[PDB]
């Protein structure tokens, strides 16, 4: 996260780091909505063009944590892939159109004060929330300028216009992606960066005082950039895939 | 500069 | 029982900055 600032103990319950088991490296963020499933962007574990191909073997979820490099004893848990679950059209080719994926825990993780999922949003809720110029939060342990954070960072953003959106890049947006950020204009700035891809966008509703994932740290160009904003999965329009992924698989 | 995790969970 | 955290609307604690993001919804 560039020009965010740290996170309070407990703030984003639901933050999960995606852990490369050897080399042992942070891979992406990640967020717990429900004991035994995990949400993160298909892109964390495949990408062709990177040579980038993960199995449930090659990695771990660390929940609860707070410190990016530390084992927090007794607060974090660790835990293992049963199995991962890509979008079927994912687009890794052209623009990481519908970048998301599902990972299911070999066990439940029991709930604590730091370990707590986030809601996923009904049609309703991502009607009145996702507009131009709403906030949402993201959070991740990524880098902070396009060295790496001590604890975890946050930082909120407002929603911008799509035309705007399509604007400011050459790559082709699509339905399912959102974008982002500041106008250079604004004066406040703020991104997501390396690191903090697969991460979560929540906005808390003011209807009932719960926090949603309305998005997931999709791609940007650079980090911070003037003109230049973030793009996040949209996770309501790939809700039915979520639904149909987990009734079916449990 | 990742601290050593428990090779309890690296199996 | 999602998005509710133990430490904060639990508790009736607010964090530091999630006013702004009520405030940004006019
Ligand atoms: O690293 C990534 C993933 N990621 C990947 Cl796999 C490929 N290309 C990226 N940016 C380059 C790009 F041109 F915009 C792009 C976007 C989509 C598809 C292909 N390319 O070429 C990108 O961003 N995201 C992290 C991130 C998110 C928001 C803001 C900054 C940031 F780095």
């Amino acid at each position: 996260i560039v020009e965010g600032s740290d996170a309070e103990i407990g703030m984003s319950p639901w933050q999960v780091m995606l852990f490369r088991k050897s080399p042992q490296e942070l891979l992406c963020g990640a967020s717990l909505i429900s004991d035994r499933w995990v949400l993160t962007a298909a892109h964390c574990l495949l990408y062709p063009p990177w040579d980038k191909n993960f199995t449930e073997n090659d990695l771990l979820v660390r929940i609860g944590k707070h410190s990016r490099t530390r084992y927090e004893r007794n607060i974090e848990k660790i835990s293992m892939l049963e199995k991962i679950y890509i979008h079927p059209r994912y687009n890794w080719r052209e623009n990481l159109d519908r970048d998301i994926a599902l990972m299911k825990l070999k066990k439940p993780v029991a709930f604590s004060d730091y370990i707590h999922p986030v809601c996923l949003p009904d049609r309703e809720t991502a009607a009145s929330l996702l507009q131009a110029g709403y906030k949402g939060r993201v959070t991740g342990w990524g880098n902070l300028k396009e060295g790496q954070p001590s604890v975890l960072q946050v930082v909120n953003l407002p929603i911008v216009e799509r035309p705007v959106c399509k604007d400011s890049t050459r790559i082709r947006i699509t339905d399912n992606m959102f974008c982002a950020g500041y106008k250079p204009d604004e004066g406040k700035r703020g991104d997501a960066c390396e690191g903090d891809s697969g991460g979560p966008f929540v906005m808390k509703s003011p209807f009932n005082n719960r926090w949603y994932q309305m998005g997931i740290v999709s791609w940007g160009e650079g980090c911070d950039r003037d003109g230049k904003y973030g793009f996040y999965t949209h996770v309501f329009r790939l809700k039915k895939w979520i639904q149909k992924v987990i009734d079916q698989f449990g | 500069d990742f601290e050593e995790i428990p090779e309890e969970y690296l199996q | 029982d999602c998005g509710l955290r133990p430490l904060f609307e639990k508790k009736s604690l607010e964090d530091k900055t999630e006013r702004e993001l009520l405030e940004s919804y006019i």
